């Protein structure tokens, strides 16, 4: 039995060109070679892409913003190469002490160039929000993608934006290391009475894990019926064909209840986007309003 | 009853185990034989559970909590009141997961589609059995498998963290979370794009796949494809759970000292193991 | 009734409608109900069915609103084995040629899809300018044989995908001068051969014929598929 995980046979055709719709044609690249070796798993074709105002901007803006944590390393380094590679985990780009509260006033190695790099990754990522949006447009697309993308914004705006400002203090925000933000999520479950206890954590654990098990549900089903093409998931939802039957019907018979193949795609985009929803209002809440979630726990 | 398209599917065959003799529904659902096995070690499992609950002495969801016999039973059988319970709903919580699967073969036969599903179910299976089987064993005691509680079970998960230190520096551990996290990040992807294309803007009419291709050049210089992105997505949600099994299997077994200590062996390499200055120097 | 209260019990709430809105959007096929002689069931469930919306399909081939009035639009050819429900029914004839259960095909449109540009999605690569093998064993020229280890015919060209640049079916040549089509995705691609495990040599044949030489339609991939995936349970008596 071929189980269709790798393909067999390769086929390579005229690159695809893409669309035009009304994507503006100057700033696309030209196409990129072909990967026979993302060709046994996926298209090989590489390229175009396209490159605005925003994705320059993003994209030198995220340059900026590793930069920034680089020279930071090569000064913790002491600017030694080898010392450099040994301790590359261990280095860490802090925020600025507590003493300094929401002031800009720190100098730059007391988290002063902490919040330089923050800057410049509030401009890669927000630049490139607006991107996933309007590549969206200018196909005429559902913006389904950028707001799915708010949703991991979000967490990223509460842990180093909001919650730092709310708590009246950047020393609350997370560091810029391998290492240290791990550390940091540790500390921050210790301070808070155990995050365990925080249901928006454990709700958020639920959407995690429900996120393997519905892909792993999803993709599977797909691969069992792209025998009889189920892949092509659009035109299965404009004109259902044994595909979409076999696979609902395997479900209904498993445990009682089926999508449509149009209808499992807004279970899967909430099962993901809810890890991050609720994430984010977890931790909005650990000391703004509860400083101990497993005492505040015992009493709900 | 049945959608309307699903009659001409219900046809007889494809069991492994005894024929025709439960080849039928009930409802939507299908039985054959594994679909009674399910049930019979399900009912059972959960008799015992609402038995413990009365040794426990509680009816109250959030506070039932079976626990495995103490270290000092070993590999043994044990009480039902002292760790027997756990034992025997182990059993049968086994039972139930793998009949589960092998009713999902049966239910690929009928309908003629492959058997990825129950193959990707085994996974999970695999994940349990590490923790409550194969690791309690490598370990020498059922002591060391979680309890059955709500809350009881998060508890054991914090205790066997810390013993190690902070977990996080399991380097399994990093893997299998950043499976994790790429999995939800690509499903998050993969939802929104087929939406996207099937609810265009107003005005428009329905996409096709090829501005989904377009969509993700145009974004990132690269599009997976139809196919592909269902086989990553199964890759995923499977690697994150193997690498998961994997992190804890040789937790206690293997690695006894804290996993931070487990990242010693670059920075104490004897060249640079001495140079002054940065961190660990 | 602190704020954190408050949060996660609006959540709860907040998601109880978000299932009862994932429900009913995933019954816009397939509903209502029905009992096993076509009529409307009684006990529908309790989420009721959504209102309807429309697609506007590209290239000027329509809408599509659903829910709206199912038809399964060919006949099926399966009888009652059980005065109560539950049952399986029985094949009354042949059920590969039939096309009923594993062998099941959907009444799709008689017409083939497109890609973006308004062109045939799927292509012989024959028709298919620059289109090649680009890695792996090219099955053009090599037998194709069946689970009774018989010879059926030869590859004779791929069709493929053309946006996905994806090969989807083998052009099989029958010992008969004819050819027909088989999903890529069940067969076996070897060095010397091209093995196929669903069917036997015999049953190749049988295979629902294309009419037109360079295209396929939605109606046609559904019969060759389910034809030849129903060939796992129903060719299975000889297979080797
Ligand atoms: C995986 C590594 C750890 C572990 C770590 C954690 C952590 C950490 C958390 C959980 C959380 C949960 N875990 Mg646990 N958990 C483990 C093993 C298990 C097993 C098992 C048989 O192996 C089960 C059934 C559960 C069950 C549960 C739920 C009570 C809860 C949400 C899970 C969820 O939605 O997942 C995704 C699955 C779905 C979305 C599908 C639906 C699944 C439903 C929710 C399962 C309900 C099971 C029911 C309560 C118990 C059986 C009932 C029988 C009738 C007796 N855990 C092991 C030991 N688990 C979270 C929580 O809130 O706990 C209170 C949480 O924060
Ligand atoms: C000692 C460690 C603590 C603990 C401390 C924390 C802390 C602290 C946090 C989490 C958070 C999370 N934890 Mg916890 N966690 C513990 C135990 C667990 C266990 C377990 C088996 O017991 C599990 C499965 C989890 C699982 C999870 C996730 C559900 C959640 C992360 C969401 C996410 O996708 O972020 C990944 C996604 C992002 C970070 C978004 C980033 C998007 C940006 C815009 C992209 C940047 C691009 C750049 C340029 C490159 N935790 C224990 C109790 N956990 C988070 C949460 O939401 O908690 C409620 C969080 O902040
Ligand atoms: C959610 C709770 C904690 C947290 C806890 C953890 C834990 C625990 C782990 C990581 C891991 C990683 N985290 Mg972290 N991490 C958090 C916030 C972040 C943020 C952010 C914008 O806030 C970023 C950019 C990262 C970045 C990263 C990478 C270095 C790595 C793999 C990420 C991944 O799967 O990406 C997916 C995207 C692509 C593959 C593209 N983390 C918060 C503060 N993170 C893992 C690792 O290996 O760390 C070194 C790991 O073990
Ligand atoms: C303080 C706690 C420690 C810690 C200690 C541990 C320990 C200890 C373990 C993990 C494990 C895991 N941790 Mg850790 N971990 C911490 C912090 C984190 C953070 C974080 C952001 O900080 C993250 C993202 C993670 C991530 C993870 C995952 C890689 C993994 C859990 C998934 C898994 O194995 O599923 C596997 C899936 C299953 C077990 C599900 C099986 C389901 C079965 C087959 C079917 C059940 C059916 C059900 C009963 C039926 C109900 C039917 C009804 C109809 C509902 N950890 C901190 C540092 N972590 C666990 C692991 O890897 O386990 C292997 C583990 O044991
Ligand atoms: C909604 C929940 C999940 C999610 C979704 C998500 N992420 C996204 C998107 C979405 C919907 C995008 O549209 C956007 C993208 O372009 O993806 C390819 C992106 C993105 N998610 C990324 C990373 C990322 N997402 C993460 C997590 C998650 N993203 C959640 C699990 C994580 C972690 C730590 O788990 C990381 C590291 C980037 C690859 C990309 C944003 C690109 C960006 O901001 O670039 C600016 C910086 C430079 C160019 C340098
Ligand atoms: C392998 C990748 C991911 C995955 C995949 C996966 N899961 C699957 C499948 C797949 C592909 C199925 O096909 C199958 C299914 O049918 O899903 C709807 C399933 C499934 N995954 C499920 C749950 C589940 N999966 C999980 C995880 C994962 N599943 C992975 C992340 C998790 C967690 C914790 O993350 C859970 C909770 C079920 C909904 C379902 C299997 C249902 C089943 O086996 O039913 C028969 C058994 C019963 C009806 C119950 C038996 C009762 C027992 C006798 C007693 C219970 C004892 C138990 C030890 C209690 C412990 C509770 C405490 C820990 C709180
Ligand atoms: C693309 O094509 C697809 C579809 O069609 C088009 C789908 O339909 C699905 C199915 C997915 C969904 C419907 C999404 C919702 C599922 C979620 C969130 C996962 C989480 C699921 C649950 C929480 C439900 C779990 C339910 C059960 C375990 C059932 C309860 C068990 C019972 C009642 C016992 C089972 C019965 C028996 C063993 C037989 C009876 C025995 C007797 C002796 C009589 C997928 C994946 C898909 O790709
Ligand atoms: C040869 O090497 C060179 C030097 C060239 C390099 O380039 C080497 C570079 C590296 C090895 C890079 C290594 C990178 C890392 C270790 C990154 C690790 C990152 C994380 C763990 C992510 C944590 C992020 C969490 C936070 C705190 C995010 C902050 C986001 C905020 C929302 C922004 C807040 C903004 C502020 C305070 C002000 C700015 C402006 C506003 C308008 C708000
Ligand atoms: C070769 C790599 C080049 C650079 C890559 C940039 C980084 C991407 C990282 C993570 C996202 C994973 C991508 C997978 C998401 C695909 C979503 C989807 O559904 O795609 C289907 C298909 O593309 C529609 O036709
Ligand atoms: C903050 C996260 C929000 C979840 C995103 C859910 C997606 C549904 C939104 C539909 C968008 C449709 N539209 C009108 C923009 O084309
Ligand atoms: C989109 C699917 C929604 C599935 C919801 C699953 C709920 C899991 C229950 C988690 C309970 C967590 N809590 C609040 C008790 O701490
Ligand atoms: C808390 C999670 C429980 C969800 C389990 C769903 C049970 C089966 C769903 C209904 C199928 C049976 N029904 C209603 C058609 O007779
Ligand atoms: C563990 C694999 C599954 C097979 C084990 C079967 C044990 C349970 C017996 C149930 C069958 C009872 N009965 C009378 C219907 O045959
Ligand atoms: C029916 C499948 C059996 C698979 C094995 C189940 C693992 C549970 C182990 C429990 C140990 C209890 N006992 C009595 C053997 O000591
Ligand atoms: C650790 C062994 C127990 C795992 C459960 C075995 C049953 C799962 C179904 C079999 C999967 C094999 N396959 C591909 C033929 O379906
Ligand atoms: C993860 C939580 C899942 C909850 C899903 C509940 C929906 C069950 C729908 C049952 C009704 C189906 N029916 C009988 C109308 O076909
Ligand atoms: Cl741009
Ligand atoms: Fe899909």
């Amino acid at each position: 039995e071929y189980q269709n995980i790798f393909t067999q046979v390769q086929v390579r055709g005229p690159a695809d060109l893409g669309m035009t719709e009304d994507v503006n044609l100057a700033n696309r690249s030209g196409v990129g070679p072909f990967s026979t070796l993302l060709g046994w798993f996926g298209n090989a074709q590489l390229g175009p892409i396209y490159l605005g105002s925003l994705g320059v901007l993003s994209l030198f803006s995220g340059l900026m913003w590793f930069f920034t944590i680089g020279i930071w390393f090569w000064y913790q380094a002491g600017w030694n190469p080898a010392v450099f590679l040994r301790d590359l985990f261990f280095f860490s780009l802090e925020p600025p002490a507590p003493e300094y509260g929401l002031s800009f006033a720190a100098p730059l190695k007391e988290g002063g160039l902490w919040l330089i790099a923050s800057f410049f990754m509030f401009v890669a990522v927000w630049s490139w929000w607006g991107r996933t949006y309007l590549r969206a447009q200018a196909l005429g697309m559902g913006k389904h993608t950028a707001w799915a993308f708010l949703s991991a914004i979000w967490l990223w705006m509460v842990l180093g934006f909001i919650r730092p400002i709310l708590m009246g203090s950047w020393s609350e925000a997370v560091p810029y290391g391998i290492f240290s933000h791990l550390d940091w999520t540790n500390n921050f479950s210790l301070v808070h009475g155990n995050l365990h206890y925080n249901p928006f954590h454990g709700l958020s654990i639920a959407f995690l894990y429900g996120s393997a098990l519905l892909f792993a549900m999803h993709g599977a089903t797909i691969l069992a019926v792209s025998r009889f093409g189920g892949e092509r998931e659009l035109e299965q939802i404009a004109d259902r064909g044994t595909a979409a039957e076999r696979a609902a019907l395997f479900w209904r018979w498993t445990m009682g209840f089926n999508a449509t193949m149009e209808g499992i795609h807004r279970w899967a985009i909430w099962m993901a986007v809810l890890v991050t929803l609720t994430g984010g209002i977890g931790i909005l809440l650990s000391g703004t309003v509860v400083d101990n979630w497993y005492v505040w726990g015992q009493n709900h | 009853a049945l959608l309307s398209f699903e009659r001409k599917y219900r046809v007889p065959g494809g069991t492994l185990v005894g024929g025709n003799l439960f080849d039928f529904w009930v409802g939507p659902f299908y039985v054959g034989f594994f679909g009674v096995a399910t049930f019979f070690f399900a009912a059972l499992g959960i008799i015992l559970i609402a038995w413990s609950a009365v040794l426990q002495g509680t009816w109250n969801p959030q506070l039932i909590s079976v626990y495995p016999p103490a270290l000092e039973y070993g590999l043994g059988g044990a009480p039902l009141a002292k760790g027997g319970l756990w034992q025997i709903i182990t059993i049968c919580a086994t039972g139930a997961f793998v009949s589960w699967a092998l009713r999902e073969v049966e239910i690929c036969r009928k309908l003629g589609i492959g058997y990825h599903i129950p193959f990707a179910f085994a996974f999970a299976i695999l994940a349990y059995l590490t923790l409550v089987l194969f690791r309690p064993v490598m370990m020498g005691a059922w002591g060391y498998a979680f309890p059955y509680g709500i809350w009881t079970h998060l508890d054991w998960v914090s205790n066997t963290g810390y013993t190690y230190g902070n977990f996080h520096y399991n380097p399994a551990h990093m893997i299998a979370i950043t499976f994790f996290f790429t999995n939800a990040l690509a499903l998050a992807l993969h939802g929104a794009l087929v939406l996207s294309a099937a609810n265009p803007e107003k005005g428009k009419e329905m996409r096709t796949p090829d501005h989904e291709d377009t969509f993700f050049r145009d974004l990132v210089g690269y599009s997976i494809g139809t196919l592909g992105i269902h086989r990553l997505g199964l890759l995923l949600s499977l690697s994150a759970v193997f690498f998961s099994a994997l992190c804890m299997i040789i937790t206690g077994t293997i690695w006894f000292d804290q996993w931070v200590d487990w990242w010693q062996w670059w920075v104490k390499l004897p060249w640079w193991a001495n140079i002054p200055g940065g961190i660990n120097g | 009734f602190d704020l954190a209260s408050l949060a996660i019990y609006s959540f709860w709430i907040f998601l109880a409608g978000l299932i009862y809105y994932l429900q009913t959007e995933n019954m816009r096929e397939g509903y209502p109900l029905e009992n096993e002689d076509g009529t409307p069931a009684a006990n529908q469930g309790p989420f009721p069915l959504p209102k309807p919306k429309t697609f506007i399909l590209p290239h000027g081939r329509g809408t599509l609103t659903v829910p709206g009035p199912e038809s399964e639009d060919r006949p099926i050819a399966l009888a009652r084995t059980a005065v109560s429900e539950g049952f399986p029914h029985a094949p009354t004839g042949d059920p590969m040629k039939d096309g009923v259960g594993p062998a099941s095909w959907v009444a799709r449109r008689d017409l083939p899809e497109l890609d973006g540009h308004g062109h045939n999605k799927i292509k012989p690569m024959k028709a298919a300018a620059g289109f090649h093998v680009s890695a792996g064993k090219n099955p053009i020229g090599l037998p194709v044989r069946g689970c009774d280890l018989e010879i059926a015919g030869k590859v004779v060209d791929i069709w493929v995908d053309i946006p996905e640049q994806m090969a989807r079916f083998l052009e099989v040549e029958l010992k008969d001068g004819s050819t027909r089509l088989l999903p890529m995705q069940m067969v076996k691609v070897q060095s010397n051969r091209v093995h196929v495990n669903a069917l036997s040599s015999d049953l190749f044949a049988g295979i629902p014929t294309i009419k037109s030489p360079t295209e396929v339609t939605l109606l046609e991939e559904d019969k060759i598929c389910g034809y030849v995936a129903g060939g796992l349970m129903y060719a299975a008596p000889k297979r080797k």
